[PDB]
């Protein structure tokens, strides 16, 4: 069965981003599209599930030279007294049947938390203690001692934007959408490329797919710089270099892990 | 759980008894001591069976000649099965307390 | 209204080192500047209230729960009480060589629970916007990180702003602390002119802080390190019990003793 | 007692029409959502590494209102949107638990998978028997702790006790607050629970290097404008607006040191302080914690520092600060 | 009488609303149907659907069955249980008791009603201290004679404040009492 074709038809226009990126991977003819998917009323329904007799009657009386309004009409249509009680008992039983279809912790080193990841003679204490004890025999010098005009002016100049302690562009708009779309494409493909990269996966069938994805990295990064070139030759302003870091770091991881694999071999 | 009933000391399997159980046991012991037919009512569906059985067993131990045996009747067999379960639990508790088997027989027809 | 709390780090070791150095700045002038700041804070409005805490190596003590010079009676009482209590605390103090690092986490905990008590007692009609103007004066202690982080998170939940005013040293823990709760961080390099910094950067309350230009926040280095040799690490291997940042993959982390199963 | 610091929790809300009944002062559904907003925010504030997910079940169908995420604001917005939900239909425990199981099956073993079913309508119409699903839940070690409303449901009682969770029924709104606040805290790890090391990454906030030289412009990663500076990743190298967040590429959790430090108080619970009403030779009128006179005949003391704390001081310390001020010294 | 009431509720919309709120099961003279209905009722009680079991006080099911925790939580009594005043066997049984042992006919009739009601309403308190409420939807029970002949344990719990509650007031107090009993000891 063409289940893949049916799914592609379903998602062809319902979701714009998914098909946009999947098509983009083929617009420049990067790779085959197989890997793309390889890696990744109420009343009548209630009656249908309630009355098996109604189900059989519907199957035998499927609309044929009749009308659904007439079928609806057929629904509602001491001997009668006991029939009502029996009907409730049977109906509740049918509803119920339809609903029933088949370590104390111990530690040896706690001061490590007291000094967590945050990083980092005797007569001196005596001298400082006595000196500070004798320091404050006089108090309330606020009248002049606390502040001076020259120091205040220096502080205000420092607080000025050009002073110390106080250091002090949305021109492009349409380029924003293109950058977002490119970032989404990079994320989409990096997801599969990094899906099993961190795990060692020392198996033949597991490593085959990482090798294929690593080649796909070369093949996609082949086309990325061409769009980069198109965008660059406009104004030579507002450089977009963050995208380069992702590609270069992915390449560095690829090559370093290749060398590590060769060393392990 | 050994209860120092006014008449005698009576064993009891569960940990605690409500005051209504004390009243039930004392009234029942009064009736047995009088050796006269009587009627009494207790609310709980369960618990009355264990209290009654324990008191009757203790009275039998104290005055075996006074009472030859107990004939405990229930409405239905499914119900009397629960009674025999309660009696089995009580006998196991008493046997553990005594440390050995005693000449006591209990059965349902 | 606003409830201000000044947590002064009056470390005798460091301030007495300054006294021995005979530098221009002194603990007396620091206390006077803090006093002036509190007086101005209450001067702002009647409903506003303040409190003061002093830190020492042993413990931390509150410095605050006619018109002889023609003075406002309430501020006169504040001046007298703070002066007397600070002199008493500095004059009387035991000596313990083993413990010399200044204590700040306990003082901040006292401040937080004091603010909670005041918030409970105050009438529900008026809303109180409390603040803690921490004034550090000495290097922090490594062993206090955990408790200080606890109190910082409690302050974040309770909506109190920790405005740090470190001087003579940049405490990474304290800057991290104020960054979490959004309090301002000012490092005054001119100690003699410290009070001008208070009457501008710190004095304005949270109500008007947004609608005012103040020095930009300093970048915070949220570093992580393994528990072995104490060094920056970008990737940490924590477990589900210790929640501890470690060096490298190990059969079992020492602080856990758990029976980790390989895979 | 071993505790699972990292837990993926699903708050299953039922959009039954029994929720229409205004048993509580406001509408039942509105009250549950309003309080569940607070529950979500507090849960994130008390377990940053953990993440939450909401499944809304109505008309015999369960829909994922919000997938697993580390951002409380997104879930809060989802709650506010759901406040206006029609609230008509009948819930299906099988459907809701199956959706939760499908999402949680691929979750890492080390993390604790948990479900909190806020059950309102006692009925449970399901396509398949739930006793069979109970076996799969036990096999998958997914803790399920139901909170019933106005009903002691037997199927949910057996669900909770068999799967290891706890069952409760709302006595009133105040007790509802207490129940959810209790469920906020991490549950103790039982014998079936297992612990394993989890890869973690610690990013550093970065800005323009020097006067916007060799800048690193970028918009966001899950209408974001250009950002001069922000967080980054050791491996993704993709700008992240806020932390903590799971990597969109690596699959590794990015989280800073304070977020981890926020959970140490769980490992270090504070021992309850004995309450002595009488003064007991406590001549200090001022409470040490708050330096205020003790206006009530109550005092609290530790077993180490032996300090004095009033009712408010002790309550606050054991509730929020989670550490004794004087006893820190 | 049960059939007549059920038929009236069916003609009105009350019965459909009851069906929506909770499952409904009814008793019949035939033992096989009674057993099947009760077997399904137990499963309904175990599940969250719930069940409303309509039965007759003289029905063998009422005497045979025992209701425990999460079974027959709220026992509803619709009307004082009285035997038909035409069955001639009871006429001999009753007039003979009047002639000998000197029991008034009304006295014995009310005794036969109260004993039967106590039998059919006393099941919810089986054991293990399982909460539950017994609501009697009949002003006759409010009469002093019925209360006096009621068993002591039920009567002493019964109070004048809730003796003759309106339907709505009874519903509210039942909700509050269930709230109180929900919480642990
Ligand atoms: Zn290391
Ligand atoms: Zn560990
Ligand atoms: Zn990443
Ligand atoms: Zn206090
Ligand atoms: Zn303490």
């Amino acid at each position: 069965a063409n289940k893949e074709l049916e799914e592609k038809n379903r998602m062809l226009q319902e979701d714009p981003v998914l098909f946009q990126l999947y098509k983009d991977l083929v617009v420049s003819q990067v790779i085959s599209a197989e890997e793309f998917w390889a890696n990744r009323s109420d009343i009548i329904e209630s009656i249908f599930r309630t009355y098996p007799a109604v189900k059989m009657k519907y199957a035998e009386n499927v609309p044929h030279n009749m009308t659904e309004k007439e079928f609806w009409t057929r629904f509602f249509q001491e001997n009668s007294n006991a029939a009502i009680i029996k009907r409730f008992n049977h109906h509740s039983a049918m509803v119920l049947a339809a609903g029933l279809r088949k370590i104390a912790l111990n530690l040896k080193k706690s001061d490590r938390y007291y000094h967590g990841p945050t990083p980092i003679t005797s007569q001196d204490i005596i001298n400082s203690f006595q000196s500070i004890r004798q320091e404050m025999e006089a108090y309330t010098p606020k009248l002049t001692q606390v502040l001076s005009s020259s120091a205040a002016s220096s502080t205000i100049t420092a607080l000025s934007p050009g002073g110390a302690l106080m250091q002090g562009q949305m021109v492009p708009n349409d380029i924003q959408s293109e950058l977002k779309h490119l970032y989404v494409a990079v994320g989409e493909l990096l997801r599969h490329f990094w899906s099993c990269f961190p795990v060692n996966t020392p198996f033949l069938e597991e490593k085959v797919v990482k090798m294929k994805s690593n080649l796909e990295r070369f093949q996609v990064t082949k086309l990325c710089p061409f769009q980069e070139k198109i965008r660059r030759q406009y104004l030579s302003t507002n450089l977009v270099s963050h995208i380069e870091e992702m590609l270069q770091t992915a390449y560095n991881k690829l090559h370093t892990w290749q060398s590590r694999r060769l060393m392990k071999k | 759980m050994k209860l120092n009933v006014d008449g005698l000391l009576v064993y009891f399997p569960y940990d605690y008894i409500y005051p209504e159980q004390f009243s039930y046991m004392r009234e029942l012991k009064r009736t047995l001591d009088a050796k006269g037919h009587g009627v009494l009512e207790m609310p709980s569906g369960t618990g009355k069976t264990v209290s009654l059985l324990a008191l009757i067993m203790a009275y039998q131990r104290a005055y075996p000649l006074e009472v030859t045996k107990l004939i405990y009747c229930s409405r239905t067999v499914p119900e009397i099965e629960k009674v025999i379960e309660e009696l089995r639990k009580l006998l196991n508790f008493y046997e553990k307390q005594e440390g050995e088997k005693l000449p006591f027989l209990g059965l349902a027809l | 209204l606003n409830l201000l709390v000044i947590v002064v780090d009056a470390n005798p070791i460091w301030w007495g080192k300054q006294a021995l150095k005979e530098s221009q700045f002194t603990l007396s002038k620091c206390i006077d500047a803090v006093m002036v700041l509190g007086n101005s804070h209450l001067f702002m409005n009647r409903s506003n209230k303040l409190a003061v805490i002093a830190s020492h190596i042993q413990e931390s003590r509150f410095l605050y729960p006619g018109s002889k010079d023609g003075k406002y009676e309430l501020l006169t009482s504040a001046n007298e009480v703070i002066v007397e209590e600070i002199k008493d605390l500095m004059t009387k103090s035991d000596i313990k060589g083993q413990h010399t690092e200044t204590l700040l986490a306990g003082s901040l905990a006292k401040a937080l629970c004091y603010i909670h008590r005041m918030n409970k007692e105050v009438k529900d009609n008026q809303e109180m916007k409390s603040r803690i103007l921490v004034i550090k004066a000495a290097e922090d202690s490594a062993l206090q990180y955990m408790n200080f982080m606890n109190v910082i998170f409690a302050a974040q939940k309770q909506n109190i702003l920790i405005d740090a005013c470190v001087l003579d040293s940049d405490s990474g823990l304290l800057q991290q602390a104020c960054d979490i709760t959004g309090g301002l961080y000012l490092k005054v390099p001119q100690m003699p002119s410290l009070l001008q910094y208070l009457l501008w950067v710190f004095l304005p309350d949270q109500d008007q802080r947004s609608q005012l230009i103040l020095p930009p926040p300093v970048h915070v280095d949220y570093r992580a390190a393994c528990f072995c040799h104490r060094n920056l690490i970008e990737i940490g291997y924590v477990c589900s019990v210790c929640l501890s940042i470690f060096c490298n993959f190990s059969p079992i982390c020492t602080t856990c003793e758990t029976a980790f199963k390989i895979s | 007692v071993r505790l699972g610091m990292m837990r993926h929790l699903y708050v299953v809300v039922d959009g039954s029409r029994t929720m229409e009944d205004q048993d509580l002062k406001p509408n039942r559904l509105t009250c549950t959502l309003k309080l569940l907003e607070y529950f979500v925010e507090e849960y994130f504030d008390q377990n940053p590494i953990s993440q939450i997910g909401i499944i809304v079940t109505k008309s015999k169908r369960a829909e994922k209102l919000t997938e697993l995420s580390g951002n409380p604001r997104k879930h809060i917005t989802s709650l506010k949107k759901a406040v206006d939900m029609t609230c008509h239909g009948e819930p299906s425990l099988y459907n809701s638990l199956s959706i939760a199981m499908q999402t949680l099956k691929h979750m890492p073993g080390h993390t604790s998978r948990e479900v909190l079913i806020i059950f309102s309508s006692l009925t449970t119409c399901d396509p398949s028997n739930i006793y069979d699903l109970i076996k799969t839940l036990k096999a998958a070690k997914i803790r399920v702790s139901v909170i019933g409303l106005s009903a002691e449901v037997r199927v949910c009682t057996v669900l909770a006790r068999e799967t290891g969770g706890t069952y409760h029924v709302i006595l009133d709104e105040s007790h509802y607050k207490e129940l959810l606040t209790h469920h906020v805290s991490p549950p103790p790890a039982s014998s079936s629970s297992e612990c394993s090391l989890i890869r973690m990454g610690f990013p550093q906030h970065t800005i323009a290097s020097l006067s916007d030289q060799d800048a690193k412009p970028s918009f966001s990663m899950a209408e974001p404008g250009l950002t001069l500076g922000g967080y980054f990743c050791p491996q993704c190298r993709a700008k992240y607006c806020e932390l903590p967040v799971e990597c969109k590429i690596c699959g590794l959790t990015l989280v800073s040191a304070p977020h981890l430090a926020r959970s140490y108080h769980h490992l270090f619970p504070l021992d309850a302080f004995q309450e002595i009403p009488l003064e007991e030779y406590n001549g200090e009128r001022f409470c040490y914690g708050c330096q205020g006179e003790l206006k009530d005949q109550h005092v609290y003391v530790c077993a180490v520092c032996q300090n004095v704390f009033c009712v408010d001081c002790d309550v606050f310390v054991h509730d929020s600060l989670h550490c004794c001020p004087g006893c820190i010294h | 009488y049960m059939e007549s009431t059920v038929a009236s509720w069916y003609e009105q919309g009350i019965l459909e609303n009851i069906q929506r709120n909770k499952l409904l099961f009814i008793e019949t003279q035939d033992g096989a149907e009674t057993s099947v209905a009760l077997e399904k009722y137990q499963e309904a009680c175990e599940n969250g659907r719930g069940a409303i079991l309509l039965s007759v006080a003289r029905g063998k099911v009422s005497e045979g069955i025992d209701f425990v925790h999460h079974y027959g939580r709220a026992v509803i009594m619709f009307g004082v249980p009285y035997v038909y005043t035409q069955s001639r066997i009871l006429k001999a049984r009753l007039e003979y008791l009047r002639d000998q042992f000197q029991i008034r006919e009304n006295d014995f009739l009310t005794f036969d009603a109260m004993r039967h009601a106590a039998q059919c309403v006393g099941r919810a308190i089986r054991g293990k201290t399982d909460y539950g409420l017994m609501v009697f939807a009949d002003k006759r029970f409010a009469r002093g004679d019925k209360r006096g002949k009621l068993p002591r344990w039920i009567q002493e719990h019964l109070t004048d404040a809730n003796l003759n509650l309106t339907v709505d007031e009874g519903v509210q107090v039942a909700k509050y009492f269930l709230r109180q009993m929900a919480q642990p000891f």
